[PDB]
């Protein structure tokens, strides 16, 4: 079961450039696997913004689970934001562990972090935004919660 | 150094941290009969060389002069300094790339 | 090879125990136990913490120390807030020291340590010690730094002048001053500075210190000490003791002034004459005539009996599971060899062999 659930990770990567999503790949061989795919339609091809949810789900079934990594260190096109955690902060151990699983390899991993209620998930997001140093957007399921983010 | 290698026949150029050994004949125009480096036959490892590429927060650290006044690099280096000063028994020497870098970073540490 | 690996490890361990020469050891000792109670002892490397484990082993060390060295004295010092605090005077009563250690178990350690202050206090407590006793200090250091008000080098020289001996048990790593303190004080030997690598090693280190320290050849303090052997009495009515001035049903009677004492071995509170029993001296005979180590018998030669000479255990049928004593030439089982050299101190074959 574990061997069967094995993937060729990193072959396909989705990138964003000027609000245009390109499904770029690190080898040409993948083209024969994607361009000939029934659902779809150093090499990349265009895809509609709204249709991303189709290719990603299809990518789950054709044995290539795409990864959404960001090289914020090497990204200069986007205007950088200079925000850092002030010295008064004290990141708790589990918060550091949660962030390490995201920035372990140096590239911002896209995923989900689960912590108990009141564990400080807001500070985890703040630290992730502070270290990325780029424009950030936050979505919360209330207006009261939106205000407490700002505070 | 041209006169030295011509006035004297036998010259020994010995140093415990001379590497690569082929760049000196290129830099200084002289030829060597033999050049080699010895590996110490030590029973148990006596020195533990290590390279630290990031701090406890997994943020990279570098001594680039353009970001010397950075709250992240300064803090990460300072934390490393304190942590290694808590387990080092007797002596701990710290080497900086330039004197100005030491002054700026030390002042930030004090604040 | 797994079983062979254990045997060769046992042989290597036996190698250190093969060279047992009758070294002159000072049975009469005067020990000062310097424990560290500082911020550095609040770490969690030793569960639950360094302070708790050290005190617990110290109590066990106190019990073992007096059991094997009944005519010795001990004192306890603690390093707190950069100062040396005395918690027990030099005395032969094992209960007083244990009581002091239990009280210390409550107070939290804090502050910085000071070897000089502890050593200076030790120099004073050991000053009123006879010349026939070995003045020793067993420091349990846990910090990697020492804050002192004066020159530690001067104190180290003073300790050497007074013929004091120092054993240091560190926790984290080597410290230069501790190495010099142990080296310049032990006649150049560098085996008196021990750093534990786990909890199990710590128990062995305390247990090792219980044995008397062999004396140097150029350090001669030979003399005769006036001792006394009292006779226990059974009185119907309670009587006042000459040591604690309380009512005790029994007690020993001194042979020099007839004043009674409660427990032994203690110096008489009237004539200042040491009172001991024949058993107290017999406990240390094995330190003067150590039993010669047993040598594994090769399987090439033939054996005498199929069972152990002492315990009558069938020898398990490569390697010969027999240990022989050269003095009597009698085979022994592996189990007996451990019990004959650790609990017992006489070879049953030698005693059984007539002469
Ligand atoms: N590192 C921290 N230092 C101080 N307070 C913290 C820290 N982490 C979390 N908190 C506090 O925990 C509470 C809940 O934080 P919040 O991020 O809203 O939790 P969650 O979103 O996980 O339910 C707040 O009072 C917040 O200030
Ligand atoms: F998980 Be929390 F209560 F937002
Ligand atoms: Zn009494
Ligand atoms: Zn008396
Ligand atoms: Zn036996
Ligand atoms: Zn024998």
């Amino acid at each position: 079961f574990i061997k069967g659930a094995t993937i060729s990770y990193g072959k396909v990567k989705l990138v964003i450039k000027h609000n245009r999503y390109f499904v770029e790949t690190t080898q040409a061989d993948i083209l024969q696997m994607l361009l000939n795919d029934s659902v779809i339609g150093v090499h990349s091809f265009e895809i509609a913004n709204e249709s991303v949810e189709v290719v990603k789900k299809r990518c789950q079934e054709i044995d290539y689970p795409v990864l959404e990594e960001y090289d914020f260190r090497n990204d200069h096109r986007n205007p950088d934001l200079d925000i850092d955690l002030k010295p008064s902060t004290q990141i708790r151990p589990y918060q550091e562990k949660s962030l390490s699983k995201m920035f372990g390899n140096g590239r911002a991993r896209s995923g989900i972090i689960v912590l108990p209620c009141g564990a400080g998930k807001t500070l985890v997001g703040i630290t992730a935004a502070c270290t990325i140093k780029k424009s950030v957007i936050v979505l919360c399921t209330s207006s009261v919660s939106v205000m407490q983010w700002r505070q | 150094i041209k006169p030295v290698f011509e006035r004297f026949s036998s010259v020994i150029i010995t140093s415990g941290t001379i590497s690569p050994l082929d760049m000196y004949p290129r830099m200084l125009n002289f030829k060597t009969v033999l050049q080699k480096s010895y590996a110490m036959t030590l029973a148990k490892k006596s020195f533990l060389p290590m390279i630290i590429t990031k701090g406890s927060d997994q943020v990279a650290i570098s001594s680039r002069f353009e970001i010397r006044n950075d709250p992240s690099i300064v803090r990460n280096y300072g934390s490393m300094l304190v942590e290694f000063a808590k387990i080092t028994p007797d002596g701990m020497v710290v080497f900086f790339p330039s004197y100005l870098y030491m002054e700026s970073i030390v002042s930030m540490w004090q604040t | 090879a797994s079983l062979v690996a254990s045997i060769v490890e046992a042989r290597k361990k036996r190698t250190a125990k093969k060279n047992i020469t009758p070294y002159q050891r000072g049975i009469i000792r005067s020990l000062i136990l310097t424990l560290d109670c500082s911020e550095a002892m609040l770490e969690k490397d030793l569960r639950p913490n360094r302070h708790a484990m050290i005190i617990q082993y110290a109590i066990d060390f106190v019990h073992e120390f007096f059991d094997q060295n009944p005519i010795s004295q001990m004192g306890i010092i603690i390093m707190r807030n950069g100062l040396a605090q005395l918690v027990s005077q030099v005395s032969g009563n094992p209960q007083d020291h244990i009581d002091a250690l239990k009280s210390i178990r409550k107070q939290e350690p804090k502050g910085n340590p000071s070897l000089q202050n502890a050593l200076e206090m030790a120099r004073g407590l050991l000053l009123p010690v006879p010349a026939h006793c070995t003045r020793e200090v067993l420091i349990v250091f846990g910090s990697l730094s020492t804050t002192d008000p004066g020159d530690i080098h001067q104190t180290i020289d003073s300790l050497v002048s007074e013929k004091i001996r120092v054993k240091v048990l560190g926790l984290s790593a080597q410290v230069a001053i501790c190495k010099e303190l142990c080296k310049a004080t032990n006649y150049g030997d560098e085996s008196f500075y021990k750093i534990l690598l786990d909890e199990t090693h710590l128990k062995e280190l305390f247990n090792e210190a219980v044995t008397p320290l062999p004396v140097n050849k150029i350090n001669k303090g030979f003399t005769l000490v006036k001792m006394g052997f009292p006779t226990r009495i059974f009185e119907d009515t309670p009587t006042f003791c000459s040591c604690h001035s309380k009512l005790v049903y029994g007690g020993y009677f001194c042979p020099n002034c007839h004043s009674k004492v409660c427990s032994l071995p203690t110096v008489c509170p009237c004539c200042d004459l040491m009172l001991i029993l024949s058993t107290h001296l017999a406990r240390s005979y094995h330190h003067l005539m150590p039993l010669k180590t047993f040598a594994e018998v090769p399987t090439t030669e033939k054996f005498r009996s199929e069972d152990c000479f002492s315990c009558q255990s069938r020898f398990p049928i490569l390697t010969s599971s027999r240990y022989r004593c050269e003095d009597c030439k009698q085979e022994f089982c592996v189990d007996c060899d451990v019990f004959i050299h650790e609990i017992l101190h006489n070879c049953p074959g030698c005693e059984s062999k007539p002469v």
